[PDB]
């Protein structure tokens, strides 16, 4: 029983550090990487994190004794120092299933990462991983459709899908936008897409874009004999305005729309993912602003947490990085969270950054989207890294082709299919990639022109987000 | 050695302090003058937290560089309305918000 | 005119670095603190940021020439190195008014901070400030009410307002929750509040909390003769569920509700702020997860940007930190963004972290809320720092009083009013604060008991977020 | 309104613009308690940075209740529901009804006859009285050589 | 600060004629062509127009002092006589951005042209032009489509 | 992999009998009691049950090989013969979590008990228990409120609650109905109730009953100073008509309504339970028709399954039987399913009929309601069996009092409180019950009159539903 109110400040480690705790299968587990302030012991730091992220505050309150605190409190049940890093530790914290609102990523984030990152007693803090228990995973809808259903809906099998972001990012009228869309799609790309900051602006209001883009899809589809799509961005100032936009996309019979889940938010995104499920529209998720949060390895939230949170909130695609392109992506941890966003069961593997074994209880996978600074020369690597179940996106790598969009699209589609055929035949994309590309360039002049153009372009910098 | 807190009606700002001496009242009116706020005396038969409006005593003291002038109006108001709550308020006309507010008289008994 | 398509990669600094640019009054200005990768020049780094956050991609696209790129492109118009920091620079970038959807914080964030933070060529990046032009500020609603209207609605004048977060964070039933609320409010606090991770959970479903809390407000208000309120948390998994909760609060005649704007998102928050304006409910904004983003000074977004974004999206209160409490808050920059969230015109002042002069075109201010690890001894400092137009919140500093909630509330309310009287009389809260408190403790036994309890409790650590 | 045997007496609150919602209601309470039947928004009080309309409606409603309880006579205040769009006009008219306000106000020429006719119908169905301001009429009706005489505009209204 | 209520009629030109005023970029500017009644001076006529179209009425009211009238009042900041027309002037008047409901042409018209055209002290009045500040223009939707989008459609 | 289509009939035991299977924690487990037809082996009978209740039909279909049948098929993983019964067995069958629609009792029943009961090869079949896995339990809302929240809402603590069914079952006008309700409630009962077959009929239409009953509640509550309630029956021909009735109850501010979950159905009941949660109305569940299904121990479904299904679908009360009254209730198994409907964790215990350990993952309990042929003499036994967390209902035992309803209600309320006081003081209700009653009858003339009237009335028959 709960006996005896004693007012005043105690140590957090008295209540919240529980190194004897063995997590239940219904517990939500979090792994934090932290550095304590000088003179703040690791275990008191871990317990402060567990306390302020569950049930505790800074002094003793009598109200604790009205309830059963043992069954509600977070339990920092393990601390280990980071190998080779001075004054850096992992704390592993268990949270009871009861602490969380069912089906709410918003609430899970508010608890785990709400306040503890700004603790004075803590120099830096980074959430590395969360083990979502199956009992909680089952309170979420997840992807509106997911990988299998999407491929069935679109009649797309046996290869990565190919997309293209229209450029310039901003500035084009609705008509020129659809023009660029038609030429890209007629050339052999499966998808085109709004850039993430195309919403509704003076130079191009959204309903106009939706209308002209719908026309470009019908034309290019009638010409090529393949299903075409364009991720129309419905990201908006308010829920109402977001729904309005999503609704007109449905009205036009558009198979796929687009949402920025971090800048719009998880509450709006979860609304949209539900809508999409009920209305049979596919949901491409852009990850804008993620690097504000996930880049540096000392402070923030690793993307693989954000990726798990989105699989729960709901999306059919999610940008996963390129590894080889203009934006940062560590190959080891990228293979880690691609597995986390695709598979049903992922064993813990610290070499991939996977701290906890994750089960998804048959919740559909999310197609990874490689986008950003990639071109034809990257194609064998992209196929080897991501495999068939991916979307590879070439913005500048299509619209920056010497002959324009349709030749640009053919170059990429030929480069892709060549790599897939070579792979299926048993060629090593790693060793023979450039040769497979040069061979294909022998009979594809538009591919040859692209290979010529981008031969020298590599992105090779030191990755900040080291495991 | 805990006491159970007594139930006692309160009247917003300063009403948890021991009642203001007339010197303490004048110190608050001095603050107004210095801050540039315009004094206003209001009275009401009741002190309901829900009601927005008390009744204005004359007009706000816009041209006032004298705590005693305010105190004279409070005395005069208390004469005419000793059955009422009387409250001194300061008004900032730049931000257009009432900046000061305290009861200077509760009704007889 | 636009003449001549030349395919291939150029330098960003060729198009996007414009050191001769003088920003128009309608430009949105951003200040970034960045470190380039070795061998990436500062000006090319600044131009890469301006490019990928406005109109540009990684190769040349012909579609540029369909539009007028000079009038749409971001312009890195100034770079200066950080004084004393090696390989650290400020880039100042101007963005045309045309780039942004009217009244959308979601879209502004997606553009400015969407992708540029993960650029391989960039080691670290942090957004310090944004100058929102008046023409854009006027497309937003802003606070549903704001400081003046709120004080008028509540009949609260002449002092900081006093609140209290109910503890434990999680675990209490709806009835015990309202019990703790009644005892706090009857003791002299203006507000109580849900903790940020109280949403709807197995141990306490939201409608039950709203119902019992409404009863506690009526009782404590009838007893004290002062307007009482409780920030009911309507933060939810979806927009629909958020509106539902907000709606029942209105039904009960609750004057104020609560929202986590970052974990729920700006799209949901903007929906809620509009609703609140139309329904006359006050909106307390909790800032959960902000420190994941704003703590470290090398990478992320400074809180003063998030605070400006929220004033635009809409909230009547916003947690601003304590400076002196358990969570980090730098005094200089805190005074900076408190001015930014309160005033109509704030001059640029780099000593306060204010990079740009900001005008608000008569958009209402947001009440700053100091909350986290504060108690009676902090009261003179809190009043001196924040002044009257603030809400000071004591969670453990009320419920951890030796005699319970109502004595705990009286202690804080007496401590507050004493400090305000002393201040108005001309006493120096800095010099005489403890004396003003000891004097008041002579006639207030419950204040004396609190002073006794928390005499030794200070939070004094090295601040990571140095200017 | 229980008003018989005399002209009714009103008062437009001044300054035209600038007062907050609370000071607006303050001026309204003091006017009504003094013996006037009505107070009123000035015609260019709609919803502005210094005073948004819902705030005015709320504080004015309180001033009406207080001054009416004091004097023992029915009091009213013509709340201006003139608005940028029909939707916004209806919204404002609706909150006036919600507050039990007996009378609202409309600028029929600057808002227009299509919006005004909408509002007049609404008012009939919702038992709210409709005070019509004639702003801009003199642009049209002043000079005797060109324009429309007010007596036409009055018949049209 | 606002100090001292003095009841009674003053001249409009005392508060509202401000020939030293330089319009802010957020000001709404109006140009009026007017003829004053005989014995009504041009500047008092211009100030009457600025007064009754912004914040002022015909006597002094104490309620002015509850607010900051300098920041709300219309400012007849310039008067010029019409070249070659006898007893005809242009008044140029600045109005603060705060006076207008966002996105409402109805409200802008009600203020600028609501009552001032029927002033007894004024024989004739004509509004020639209004400078809509960009901050206000941005609160309006404008054309559903406009020229370019229409031709494309 | 799935290899080789062979058309034709095989034995079920070839695919579906898997005695080596160990159930996963996410499996739904069922226990069946069956008798095979002569010449049908037990294991083939068990496998036929597992087959036709999961994935299988009577011949081999090629479509099996399009999917992964090992992961979907039901697994009869254990068979044991019933001790002492000839040709009677228990089959224990595991069903994958994937087989069931989330939050649907309708679907669970359709699978487990849809067809297998009519198998020619099976003489008799009875479902004894179902282990609902926690992952599935969490997809249900459960009780709108449950025991704790209900007691808090009603201010009812420290004793069983007391109700009364109005009699005659049918025939009374709306006015006489409310008359009988007022007299019962004023006498000291907490609740009155519609009989289960009072819906809307020529002699009394429902809106009239709701109206007159609401008046009787207000009057009797104003008189006694205790919260009163009346379970208004909203059971209806259609969903629409059910909602309509529930809605008018809310309009009248009625705290509690009533539903027949079996004769109306689980789909309508689940609709109503959701509604009730959103509208704060308590839900009394009547169990009409249950004995058509659960009486005989050789064929049907044991009530403890129906009780678990209702806790999931949603109800705040559920009739549980009396044991001692006019309708059948075995004491051992009644204590079993009362634990199942009340507690969070119930260990397997075959002496109580509890075949599987059941966890409820903090889903609220359901108040058991003892109703049917009970009177004052039964009171010590009812209190001993059910304890405080129960509702004891006296229909004829109130309205059949010699002096009428109000004396009848006082008799029961006095009898109850006497028993509760005696119990709290340490008296044995078993040994001393009649003495406690005779003592109380010394000072309560209306209790004395009831004791006199029903001294000789017992219900003592052989129970068909033997464990
Ligand atoms: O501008 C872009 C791609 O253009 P391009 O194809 O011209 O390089 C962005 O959409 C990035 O892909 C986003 O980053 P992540 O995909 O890393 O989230
Ligand atoms: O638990 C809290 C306060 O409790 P207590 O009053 O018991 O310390 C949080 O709400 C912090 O205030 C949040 O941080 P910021 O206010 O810094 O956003
Ligand atoms: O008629 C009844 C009780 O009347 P009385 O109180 O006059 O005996 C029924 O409601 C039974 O209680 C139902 O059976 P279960 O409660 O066994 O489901």
């Amino acid at each position: 029983s709960a006996a005896g109110y004693k007012a005043g400040v105690k140590d957090y480690k008295l209540t919240y550090y529980t190194p004897d705790y063995t997590p239940k299968d219904t517990d939500l587990l979090a792994a934090f990487r932290f550095s304590p302030q000088p003179g703040v012991p690791a275990d008191e730091a871990g317990a402060a994190i567990a306390a302020e992220s569950s049930t505790g505050t800074w002094t003793t309150v009598w109200t604790d004794l009205l309830t059963d605190m043992d069954r509600y409190k977070g339990k920092c049940y393990h601390i280990e120092p980071v190998q080779g890093e001075e004054n850096s530790y992992f704390a592993f914290i268990a949270y009871p299933l009861d602490l969380f609102e069912e089906g709410s990523v918003t609430n899970i984030l508010t608890s785990i990462v709400g306040n503890v990152f700004g603790f004075k007693a803590i120099r830096s803090l980074r959430l590395e991983d969360i083990r979502f228990p199956v009992a909680l995973v089952k309170t979420f809808q997840g992807p509106p459709h997911g990988i299998q259903v999407e491929r069935d809906l679109l009649n797309k099998y046996g290869r990565p899908m190919l997309g293209c972001t229209i450029k310039p990012k901003l500035g084009l009228s609705a008509k020129n936008y659809g023009r660029a869309v038609y030429e890209c799609l007629r050339g052999g790309l499966d998808f085109t897409k709004d850039d993430e900051n195309i919403n509704s602006q003076p130079f191009q209001r959204w309903r106009d874009r939706f209308l002209f883009v719908a026309d470009a899809i019908h034309k290019s589809q009638a010409e090529t004999g393949e299903i075409k799509g364009h991720y129309l961005n419905v990201t908006a100032p308010t829920c109402e305005e977001m729904m309005k936009r999503a609704e007109f996309a449905k009205e036009l019979g558009m198979p796929i729309i687009m949402h920025d889940f971090l800048t719009a938010g998880f509450t709006a995104n979860t609304t949209l993912a539900k809508w999409c499920r009920d209305n049979g529209v596919l949901l491409h998720i852009h990850r804008a602003m993620h690097a504000v949060i996930d880049r540096q390895r000392n402070h923030g939230i690793h993307f693989r947490v954000l990726a798990k949170c989105l699989r729960l909130s709901g999306g059919d695609h999610l940008h996963s990085g390129t590894v080889v392109g203009k934006l940062e992506g560590d190959k080891a941890s990228t293979l880690g969270f691609v597995d986390l966003m695709r598979e049903d069961h992922i064993e813990a593997d610290r070499s991939r950054g996977v701290f906890f074994t994750q089960d998804w209880a048959s919740m559909p996978g999310v197609l990874p989207v490689a986008s950003g600074g990639i071109h034809v020369w990257h194609m064998p690597a992209l196929v080897e890294i991501f495999g068939d179940d991916s979307v590879l996106q070439f913005g500048g790598g299509t619209l920056g082709h010497p002959w324009g969009n349709a030749p640009g699209a053919t170059a990429n589609r030929v480069a892709l299919e060549a790599c897939v055929q070579a792979r299926n035949e048993g060629r090593d994309l790693y060793r023979e990639g450039g040769d497979i590309l040069r061979e294909a360039g022998k009979w594809s002049p538009e591919l040859a022109a692209a290979l010529d153009l981008w031969k020298e372009i590599k992105f090779e910098f030191e990755t900040m987000d080291k495991l | 050695s805990m006491k159970t807190l007594p139930k006692e009606r309160r009247f917003e700002t300063f009403s948890y302090l021991p009642p203001l001496s007339d010197r303490q009242i004048a110190a608050q009116i001095e603050y107004m003058i210095e801050q540039g706020f315009h004094p206003l005396i209001e009275f009401n038969e009741h002190s309901n937290p829900e009601e927005f409006y008390w009744t204005m005593w004359k007009l706000p003291l816009f041209d006032c560089k004298s705590p005693q002038q305010v105190l004279d109006e409070v005395r005069e108001c208390r004469s005419e309305y000793g059955d009422c709550y009387i409250r001194v308020a300061g008004f900032d006309n730049i931000k257009e918000c009432q900046t000061v507010s305290f009861i200077v008289h509760r009704p007889g008994r």
